[PDB]
């Protein structure tokens, strides 16, 4: 890294000077709990038919959503103290911290 | 093709269909679904990572970009006022709007095929995803450029570098402050910003800035905020006929109707005069997200609550209580404890008839199912995720716009006096805003001033 600089950087490296990769594009995640997968390595809880997750059958994730987040339009509350600005901004400021590459 | 087949080989991890579903009738379909890129492929010693191909920071990387050659293609290098690049082929209203992508897969050519208007191209690619977006993207394309206008006029002997560079640097601080002073608070609520986010002292250099894996599933709460219209609205903040409610499933990569139907204006509007969705124990995600995400440009109507879940899987998260413990919270085992937790029996019983234990709740799930915090937008666990994450971001970065010899006394105290309806006041027609706080205030004309009251930003203080 420059001993000393005016602006950051466009990857966001050199921002950390110890370790200057901390922050910066195209690097894993920092883990603040280790993964559990399916074989504790790679595999995803519910890849093998008749593997259980901790002693229990895993959930259809779109099970889950028709029984539990399935509601009727009609009955939408509107946030009367939130603009809907309140949701976009949340969007645009994800989009400034992270995006998890998947194969086209 | 994980878009196009049902086949669980790498790289897809297709959601399988349950009986009796009450869209897809014929359960050897399924919802598509690629896996997230591991960070070492094909490895038998690491535990799977995912990979964040963007910067942590609130460094507005999503106007400028993460990578050096998009970084370069996103400015205007014909002339030396450090301009970033606009459309060649359209204005809104003689108004700059993001030049188009080249995209092998375009999918907004697919939204609309007659008006043949395709993707546009920002710092991050999800730009075009929602025309409300597009609008946020468009509006800080132009503030950058107002910005190297003004910074020009200010230090003329200032060359295209400079000029970029001290107009991005703006930029970025006016997303830090719109972020921590407006945005954050009514997330957490004030009992979470005391704990999580207390008065920055300045710049700690062993505080780590890197995104956590969690994060990118806890900070999707927001889609529980989501209204399953896109509203747009004219200068008298009324409904833009012939169409002022857009399902949702017609706006999604619709790039054309910014480009045809208007530009950011109306959408701009449709934001500010319209509230947001409230998450409630009943009413956590509407069915324009739920049953026809990317409807025109998909095989089948994804199911975003059901991908969040899926995603959280495909990155190894643990669970609802492991997540608890981290967070120092407790960790409810029976259906009465959960009930206690989310002060709703009849919400613990249905996560409990799922899921079987609390162990095994998604992160998502448990995290929108707890009662929102007081004058806070979620429950205590993602407001320790969220929190967390913002703390170590502001913490952990050198480039921090409080931080000594980021900005000079006069620079600061001068930033201090911007805000988004002033930005909207500068690079928009629109001549009536939302009084502060724009992410409170949502009913017009009551919650609303003309432009005129506000001050604009002084840059004196940038003058060299
Ligand atoms: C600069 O920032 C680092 C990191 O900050 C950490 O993350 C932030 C986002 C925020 O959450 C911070 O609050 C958090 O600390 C600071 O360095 C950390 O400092 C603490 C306290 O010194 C360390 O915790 C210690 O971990 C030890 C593990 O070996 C453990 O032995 C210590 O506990 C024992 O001792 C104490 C004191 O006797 C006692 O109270 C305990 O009960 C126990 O016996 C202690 O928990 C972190 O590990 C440090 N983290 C890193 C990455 O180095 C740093 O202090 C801060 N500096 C300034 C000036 O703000
Ligand atoms: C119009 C609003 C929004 C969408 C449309 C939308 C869509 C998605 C999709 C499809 C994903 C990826 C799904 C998958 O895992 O396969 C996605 C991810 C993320 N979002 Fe979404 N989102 C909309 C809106 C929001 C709002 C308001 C959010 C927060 C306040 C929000 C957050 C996120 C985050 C953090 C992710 C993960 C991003 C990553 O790739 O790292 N979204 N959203
Ligand atoms: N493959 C997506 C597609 C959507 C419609 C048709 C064809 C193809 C896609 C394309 C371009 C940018 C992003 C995505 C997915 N995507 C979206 S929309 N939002 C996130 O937050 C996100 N994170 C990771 C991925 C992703
Ligand atoms: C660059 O700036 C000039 C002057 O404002 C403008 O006319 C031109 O269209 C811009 N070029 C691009 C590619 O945006
Ligand atoms: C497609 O775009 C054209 C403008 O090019 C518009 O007239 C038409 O109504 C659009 N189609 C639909 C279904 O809205
Ligand atoms: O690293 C995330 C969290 O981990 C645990 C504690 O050490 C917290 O102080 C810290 O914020
Ligand atoms: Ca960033
Ligand atoms: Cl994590
Ligand atoms: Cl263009
Ligand atoms: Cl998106
Ligand atoms: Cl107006």
């Amino acid at each position: 890294c420059p001993e000393q600089d005016k602006y950051r950087t466009i990857t966001g490296m050199c921002n950390n000077r110890r370790s200057p990769t901390l922050g910066a594009s195209n690097r894993a995640f920092v883990r603040w709990l280790p993964a559990e997968y399916e074989d504790g390595f790679s595999l995803p809880y519910g890849w093998t038919p008749g593997v259980k997750r901790n002693g229990f059958p895993v959930a259809l994730a779109r099970a889950v959503s028709n029984e539990i987040v399935r509601f009727p339009t009609d009955q939408l509350t509107p946030d009367q103290e939130r603009s809907l600005m309140f949701m976009q901004w949340g969007q645009l400021l994800d989009h400034d911290l992270d995006f998890t590459p998947e194969p086209a | 093709n994980c878009e196009t087949s049902c086949v669980q080989q790498p790289p897809c991890f297709p959601l399988k269909i349950p009986p009796n579903d009450p869209r897809i009738k014929n359960q050897a379909d399924c919802i598509p679904f690629f896996r997230s890129c591991p960070a070492c492929p094909g490895s038998n010693i690491t535990i799977r990572n995912q990979i964040n191909a963007l910067t942590s920071f609130v460094d507005a990387s999503m106007v400028y970009g993460s990578e050096e050659p998009l970084a370069r293609n996103l400015r205007n290098m014909s002339n030396q006022l450090g301009l970033l690049a606009v459309n060649q082929r359209f204005q809104d209203n003689g108004r700059a709007l993001l030049p188009f992508d080249n995209l092998h897969d375009d999918p907004c050519l697919l939204t609309n095929r007659s008006a043949r208007i395709p993707c546009f191209l920002a710092g991050d690619t999800r730009s075009s995803e929602m025309p409300e977006l597009t609008s946020m993207h468009t509006l800080l394309l132009r503030e950058h450029n107002r910005l190297a206008t003004e910074l020009k006029s200010l230090n003329p002997r200032w060359d295209g570098e400079r000029l970029y560079q001290e107009a991005r640097k703006i930029v970025g601080a006016m997303v830090q402050i719109i972020t921590y002073r407006d945005y954050l608070p009514l997330v957490l609520g004030p009992t979470a910003m005391r704990k999580y986010l207390p008065t920055y002292r300045s710049y700690n250099d062993s505080v780590d800035p890197r995104i956590a894996n969690v994060f990118t599933n806890a900070f999707r709460y927001g889609h529980t905020l989501i209204q399953p219209f896109m509203f747009r609205l004219d200068n008298r903040y009324q409904p833009m006929e012939p169409n002022p409610r857009v399902p949702l499933s017609r706006v999604f990569f619709a790039s054309w109707r910014v480009v045809l139907e208007g530009g950011i204006d109306p959408i701009l509007r449709g934001l500010m005069a319209t509230p947001a969705k409230l998450n409630r124990q009943n009413q956590i995600a509407v069915d324009e997200i739920r049953e026809r995400l990317f409807e025109q440009v998909m095989r089948i109507g994804l199911d975003l609550p059901a991908l969040n879940m899926q995603r959280s899987r495909d990155h190894g998260l643990p669970g609802y209580n492991a997540w608890r413990r981290f967070c120092g919270l407790p960790q409810p085992e029976t259906v009465g404890q959960l009930g206690t937790v989310l002060r709703n029996l009849k919400l613990a019983r249905k996560l409990m008839e799922q899921y079987g234990t609390p162990n095994n709740i998604d992160i998502w799930m448990g995290g929108v199912s707890e009662p929102l915090k007081r004058k806070g937008r979620v429950g205590p666990l993602l407001a320790c995720i969220i929190g967390t994450q913002f703390r170590k971001l502001r913490d952990g970065d050198r480039f921090w716009w409080e931080n000594e010899g980021v900005f000079s006394m006069q620079q600061r105290q001068a930033l201090a006096q911007i805000s988004l309806p002033r930005i909207i006041c500068d690079n928009t027609g629109i001549t009536t805003v939302s009084k502060n706080n724009i992410f409170m205030s949502n009913s017009y004309p009551r919650d609303f001033v003309n432009c005129s009251t506000l001050p604009a930003l002084n840059l004196a203080s940038w003058r060299e």
